[PDB]
């Protein structure tokens, strides 16, 4: 996260780790959806251009972190995944339509104070909360700065922006399924994810019933926290039926 | 810099 | 989830985080 702050602690209980096993390090971030399920963008797990293509032995999922890099003993649980689910129609060679994917724990995590899932989407909720203009919440271990790492999960707050805005800031053909966030250049406020961020969840606060729901997936950006550019995340309500299927019949 | 040593439980 | 997205340490306490002010402001 660039030009974010430290979160509180239990601010984010729903914030995961995607950790490496060999070389342990830390992939991407990823949200806690019920005790069962993580939610985290598809070009984490997948993405052929820079040959990454893990599997579920391949990583562990660390819930109820604050700590970036200390095993933080009898307050986060790390898991093991037992099934990767990534979108059937990824596009990760045009522009990463249908960044999501989904992974089953191997076993139940059990909440405490700082692990807490997220609620997904209803129509209504995404239809009155997702309008330019209002701010959406990220958050993230990944880097301070496009080109170091901080010592405790990073929060930054930024407003949704108006779509024809966004389309005129890429040669990336956009999507239905993403949305743009982030501050423009007069607007005299920064901030915005960055390497290792990707796969986070961005969330927002109900004004109706108080819940927090994820609105969207960090996904792609080019660059960090850049003037005249904007950070793009994918539509969790457009795809909420995958995810109830996938939930469902697996 | 650099991660913690993760218990071995987990590694396996 | 029954109780998704309701924060054991702040929801749940009636207690506020440093910055959601600024979220909910934004939401006319
Ligand atoms: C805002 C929103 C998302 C991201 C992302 C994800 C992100 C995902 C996909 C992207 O691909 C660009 C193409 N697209 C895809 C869809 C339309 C156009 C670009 C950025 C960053 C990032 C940068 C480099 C990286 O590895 C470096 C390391 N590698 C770089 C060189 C060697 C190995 C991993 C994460 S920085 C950042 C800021
Ligand atoms: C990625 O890994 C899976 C599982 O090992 C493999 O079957 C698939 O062929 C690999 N490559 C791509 C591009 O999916
Ligand atoms: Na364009
Ligand atoms: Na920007």
């Amino acid at each position: 996260i660039v030009e974010g702050s430290d979160a509180e602690i239990g601010m984010s209980p729903w914030q995961v780790m995607l950790f490496r096993k060999s070389p342990q390090e830390l992939l991407c971030g990823a949200s806690l959806i019920s005790d069962r399920w993580v939610l985290t963008a598809a070009h984490c797990l997948l993405y052929p251009p820079w040959d990454k293509n893990f599997t579920e032995n391949d990583l562990l999922v660390r819930i109820g972190k604050h700590s970036r890099t200390r095993y933080e003993r009898n307050i986060e649980k790390i898991s093991m995944l037992e099934k990767i689910y990534i979108h059937p129609r990824y596009n990760w060679r045009e522009n990463l339509d249908r960044d999501i994917a989904l992974m089953k724990l191997k076993k139940p995590v059990a909440f405490s104070d700082y692990i807490h899932p997220v609620c997904l989407p209803d129509r209504e909720t995404a239809a009155s909360l997702l309008q330019a203009g209002y701010k959406g919440r990220v958050t993230g271990w990944g880097n301070l700065k496009e080109t170091g790492q901080p010592s405790v999960l990073q929060v930054v707050n930024l407003p949704i922006v108006e779509r024809p805005v966004c389309k005129d800031s890429t040669r990336i053909r956009i999507t239905d399924n993403m949305f743009c966030a982030g501050y423009k250049p007069d607007e005299g406020k920064r901030g915005d994810a960055c390497e290792g961020d990707s796969g986070g969840p961005f969330v927002m606060k109900s004004p109706f019933n108080n819940r927090w729901y994820q609105m969207g997936i960090v996904s792609w950006g080019e660059g960090c926290d850049r003037d005249g550019k904007y950070g793009f995340y994918t539509h969790v309500f457009r795809l909420k039926k995958w995810i109830q299927k996938v939930i469902d019949q697996f | 810099g650099d991660f913690e040593e993760i218990p071995e439980e987990y590694l396996q | 989830e029954a109780d998704c997205g309701l924060r054991p340490l702040f929801e749940k306490k009636s207690l506020e985080d440093k910055t959601e002010r600024e979220l909910l402001e934004s939401y006319i």
